């Protein structure tokens, strides 16, 4: 499966 | 004068009946117009803000906050009893029928009140109240009333009337998550009413 | 702060000290194609103990750590010394690019993680190992209500704990992940008046509210609450409202769509130095001289749209500024970028005082040390400096 | 005081000068720079003693300073500046607890709290040449203070005149070498090394044997003062602190309680590096130590102070912080009043230059516009005036009148006047000044009754600051006009402000020639003295007292004075330069108060101005400019007794020896005015003397004396203390039925003449006492101003909201007050609204309205010099008015003329309701 490439976001506040 | 206001507007190269661009009518058969395409009864008695300068906004348009009472005054009608116009100094509240309270005294109808403020009672029976680059008020005999702003601000004032950008839904209930309270109900006044 | 994890979910845990963001094998399962990472997070406070923002990002991947301090470059070096916005450690095609707005790095696994200089971090993964997830962004699978377990692997039935259960091995002094004593909540009265136009104005939902069409890409509901939670506990100073809206507008820009025009109407408008070419929409990966000027170009610069002040009109985007086209524009030593001559240090040593000609593509260095009773070693997100070797204290008693 | 050196070494001293504790004996050679900290000393308290005043630092071109007199804030170069002074790669000062920390890149670090300790932490590289009291970097405590000798007071920079001597007595009270302490005990001073107690852990990590031996001589200093007690035990506990340590609680409210700034706590761990308005933690190393102190909660240290509210922090402009609606004046020379703009922009407005003879310099911590001038009025006799300049024109007057007076209103001035109102028959004179729409008693007849509003002023602060220096009373406002009162008809009134011009009247300001040209307000043509005195005239007078001896037989008895000398031929022996009882004649011309020695009265018969009536004016207020009075009282011809335990001096600085912690003492002129100074462990407050057992009370700006029940504005309880323990402000609204008024000169609330009540269970009185309740819905007028009659009153037409809300039984729902300038509007439920805008509920407007919450949650409103109305946090409401308001008001509430019968409370028709009513607020009452 190489359709899953994915992101973590950390937003300030 | 004319039924809808439209005063000191100079247009074609002269001062005419002309209307502005700035305008809300205000429970005109019942039926609020804001800035933009909406229409709607308050259906709640008080004293329910219409129009203010938002809070923090940059313009340097003076504070000329409004609370027209709900009251049915001549029979039901739900028509603005009183135009408590809340200017900056102090209140300037006009009545038709009887002279203006203006800060708590009874006024000459033909004079000027306050400050940079014309108020005079129409030839016909209604009572006009201006202020210059600013807000008037056209308060009729049988309660008919339009706020009215010049077309110098677009969406720089939120109210019940909300924005002037003229987008019919965007200023009603806003769109998706928001809480707009467009019946306001300003408790200052407004009786506290708890039980 | 606001969180947005590998997986598909987002939460509001608030924190005092490191706690675990991301990474893979925590017990170290998966012994197959074995290429462990992990990155952590931490979380400092500006005088109100009601939330907490990002402070210091940490990662650790194949025996290299990486840091950022909220700043404009650096902290992510092993030796402890900041490196540029351009940076090659040559070793496993390790390299750290910074957007204009943004802070990304790749490696030979092309691994990513974008924090910026003030409390915006995100994470992107290489497609290297992506089978299972170790840290806050949780197991990552396509489920989002099982990501929360402890690193123990049982069963988390306490989120509040579940930062100090992930947490950086050790003893926190005064770490709390919630207010322990009376927590200056917010008053309802005011978010009602604060929420209208000219404060979290736009970030509202709104056709003839501006970016109406980056609202159907990135929803915006979770950035809602977040600017009228974090403005009403805030003194309700201007700024908080544009760092708020800004997270959104990159956020939605970067999933593609364009943006137009809205720091204008709403008041907050950045005062970029230099060129300081404010655009809707522009280019990312400004352009800068590699260090290498040699080395394959990063596969994230082919990308969307960032709104920042783009200065390569005109002068280049080198050393955070704006420099001219013939400006230094680095140093370019072994893969490594040394700006405008900042008078660094190369290594732990203290001897090499290494200021660099970025014109020249070379340095001129000096081999002395601090010595004089102050030794070495590596300062708080700083240079290799000069740290007292004692200070005693006089006592000037009064009765 | 006692201190330890880095060396080790431990030794004492007591001064009073201003000394250096630490400073680098040349100029470091190269990476760092000269550091030196200057050290002040005072006498406090008692004698032979000394507590540390302020510690001056100055490294990198920049003098930062830091006082006790002035808690947590710094001093820049002169003038007042915000703490969070980050500048760049050096000078990071930042407030740490209750210490300030000067945080340098270079190793030096200071550390300071004022009251009584201070930590000055030295790089190693320091070492070489360090020449500061603190000894060397040696750390051997033996050669420790061997160049500059023994004396442990030999460094001193500056310093008052007088530091060198305590007294012409040898510094009173040395204390006793043996230390005969019956307070060893472990009741008081005994809590730093006794073991198993709440500072155990030090008792191991810190040997207390170094630091137990300076807490037996704050008892033979002073026996157990809790100000004695206070700050060694927690100097000791900062110094323990330093090495880790998980102290128990040392501070207890019976031994040592603490008081700190608005919404500030104490805490024995918290942090060392609070946020402050640049929202940055100090980069420095921190959470090292979990300092005791105050920390403000839901709030930040804004410029070091006043734990602001959230998000107000000001403007960043120039890098110094600068506060929200600061004039910053930041350019040179006033060139700009800028404003701090609401949103941290440096809002920037081109000023005017103000008045030519004004400058514009850095004094008192502000820069702006100064007066430059200076003035001088007398006023020594009885009758005896003396005009603004030249000759003197002795009016023998024998009424009220008023010395200089405003002619001409102007923006930048003040309310400023003084007028003398001669008592009767000649006699001496009683002064009262009003400055800020305020009126000040300075003196009276006996030594001190300084009238105010509060006629107990012992040692009081506010807008005006009076100082009971000795023998005289001085006065000083916020703008330095100095007023004087001997107690008997001697005056001295030094007026510098430049009002020039602008001031008219027996002191005129004509500048010019000796005549001076007096003018009146419509012409002036000198038609005779008395003519002076009939043209001025001032109010309140009884019966318009007449000018002028039958006979004018009063100045013929001079003729007698010729015949025979009979007048002063010692005053002529002691004002000639041969007479050594005044050495100022070369401060002030002596020819004024001579001719007044020998024509005050009939100097040996008839009408009784004495030697000892007029004597001691001249040399006792001859100490207003600096001057050395040698004792006139020589032989104590006339004797100047002592109330008990005291011994009489020509230089007595009781500025020093106050027995408030609080010292308003102006300065004192930098001089000692004349009196009689208590001993032995003396404290002196408003004449009785007690020795050191019962003066531990202190307060903001009013000393309150022991077992006092000071109560300050607004009737919220009372600040009583006890000398065991207290000094706890207790807060509590003032009940219903009395008001805050000055009742024969006290604050303490008492039923005001006018009580129109409201809702004191739904109780409606008459200001006059008819009582008839509101009993219908709406916005009521009660107290309104009856129109066209010109008085004080505004058109303050107070609409009581008496709705049914709470309980539907018509308590108080809101209130609704025009004001003649607003429709203010506050409500106990939720929220005051002004102009329909909501506001915080604790804000008041002097010109407009009292709003403030009861610790119960009741709200008050009350105008100066105006009306007032309660409201309890359930509906309640008395009115209250002084009877100054004579009728004169036609409202629901009746005239009260102080007649019931008079306004007969609308007897033909409802006042209430039948007439004033409102109805602008009414519905449209038509359907
Ligand atoms: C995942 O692969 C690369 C690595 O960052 C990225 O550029 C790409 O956009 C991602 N894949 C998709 C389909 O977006
Ligand atoms: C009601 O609203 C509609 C919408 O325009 C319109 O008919 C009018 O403005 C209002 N009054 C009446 C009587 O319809
Ligand atoms: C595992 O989770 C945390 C992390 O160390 C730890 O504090 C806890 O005691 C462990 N719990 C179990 C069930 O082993
Ligand atoms: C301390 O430094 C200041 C800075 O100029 C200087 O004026 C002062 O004389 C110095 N004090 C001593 C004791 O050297
Ligand atoms: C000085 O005398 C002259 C002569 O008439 C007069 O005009 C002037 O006003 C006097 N100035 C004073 C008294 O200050
Ligand atoms: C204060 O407390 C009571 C009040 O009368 C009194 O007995 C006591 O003696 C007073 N204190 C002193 C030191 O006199
Ligand atoms: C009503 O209350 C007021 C409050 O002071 C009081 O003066 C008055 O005597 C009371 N009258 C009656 C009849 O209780
Ligand atoms: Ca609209
Ligand atoms: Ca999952
Ligand atoms: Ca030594
Ligand atoms: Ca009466």
């Amino acid at each position: 499966v190489p359709n899953y490439n994915s992101t973590c976001w950390l937003w300030g506040d | 004068g004319c039924p809808s206001g439209h005063v000191c507007e100079i247009q074609a190269g002269v001062r005419e009946c002309q209307a502005a661009r700035g305008l809300c009518s205000i429970s005109v058969g019942a039926n609020l117009t804001t800035f933009d395409g909406a229409h709607n009864a308050i259906s709640s008695p008080g004293v329910y803000e219409l129009s203010s300068r938002c809070p923090g906004l940059q313009k340097n348009v003076p504070w000329y906050r409004v609370l027209a009472d709900v009251q049915p005054c001549h029979n039901n009608d739900k028509i603005v009893s009183k135009v408590h116009i809340f200017f900056q100094d102090g209140l300037v509240t006009v009545i038709p029928s009887k002279g203006a309270w203006v800060n708590g005294l009874r006024v000459d109808l033909p004079a000027t009140v306050l400050t940079s403020v014309s108020v005079r009672r129409m030839p016909d029976g209604s009572m006009l109240v201006h202020q210059k680059a600013g807000v008037t008020v056209w308060l009729g005999k049988d309660g008919l009333l339009d706020v009215m702003v010049g077309d110098d601000l677009a969406a720089m004032l939120c109210g019940a009337c909300g924005n002037f950008d003229g987008d019919q839904t965007n200023d009603a209930y806003g769109s998706q998550g928001k809480t707009p309270i467009e019946k306001w109900r300003a408790q200052d006044f407004s009786p506290c009413s708890n039980t | 702060p606001h969180y947005n994890s590998f997986d598909g979910w987002s939460f509001d845990f608030q924190g005092t000290c490191n706690y675990l963001l991301a990474g893979t094998l925590c017990p170290g399962v998966n012994a197959e194609g074995l290429t462990p990472f992990t990155v952590t997070t931490k979380n400092e406070n500006r005088g109100s103990p009601a939330v907490s923002y990002v402070r210091q990002v940490t990662v650790t991947t194949l025996n290299t750590n990486i840091s950022i301090h909220k700043n404009e470059i650096g902290k992510v070096r092993v030796n402890g010394v900041l490196m540029a916005l351009p940076v090659y450690l040559a070793g496993g095609r390790i390299s750290v690019i910074n957007g204009g707005s943004k802070a990304v790095l790749e490696t030979d696994f092309g691994l990513q993680v974008t924090y910026d200089w003030n409390w915006r971090v995100d994470v992107t993964l290489p497609s290297s190992y992506h089978g299972a997830v170790c840290g806050l962004c949780g197991n990552m699978d396509k489920n989002h209500q099982n990501d929360q377990v402890f690193p123990n692997g049982t069963m988390a039935p306490s989120i509040p704990t579940w930062g100090g259960s992930w947490q950086v091995p050790g003893w926190d002094p005064l770490c709390w992940h919630e207010c322990q004593g009376s927590c200056p909540t917010c008053p309802e009265d005011r978010v009602e008046e604060y929420e209208g136009p000219g404060f979290c104005g736009p970030l509202a939902p709104g056709t003839g509210s501006p970016f109406t069409s980056c609202h159907a890409h990135v929803p915006p509901e979770s950035f809602f609450k977040g600017c009228v939670l974090d403005v009403c506990l805030g003194g309700g100073s201007k700024d908080i409202l544009c760092q708020a809206l800004a997270a959104y507008a990159a956020a939605c820009q970067a999933a593609g769509i364009k943006i137009e025009d809205w720091r204008t109407q709403a008041g907050c408008e950045i005062t970029c130095p230099d060129n300081s070419h404010y655009e809707l929409c522009g280019p990312p990966c400004p352009a800068s001289c590699p260090p290498p000027a040699r080395h394959t170009a990063p596969t994230v610069c082919d990308g969307p749209c960032v709104e920042g002040c783009q200065c390569d009109e005109g002068f280049v985007l080198s050393a955070d500024q704006c420099v001219p086209l013939d400006g230094g524009c680095g140093c370019w030593v072994n893969g490594t970028y040394y700006e405008a001559g900042t008078e660094f240090w190369a290594d732990t040593t203290c001897s090499k005082r290494c200021h660099c000609g970025p014109g020249g593509d070379s340095l001129v260095c000096k081999p002395a040390s601090c010595g004089l009773g102050e030794e070495c070693a590596l300062l708080p997100s700083g240079e290799i400096g000069c740290q007292p070797t004692s200070i005693t204290e006089c006592q000037a008693w009064g009765d």
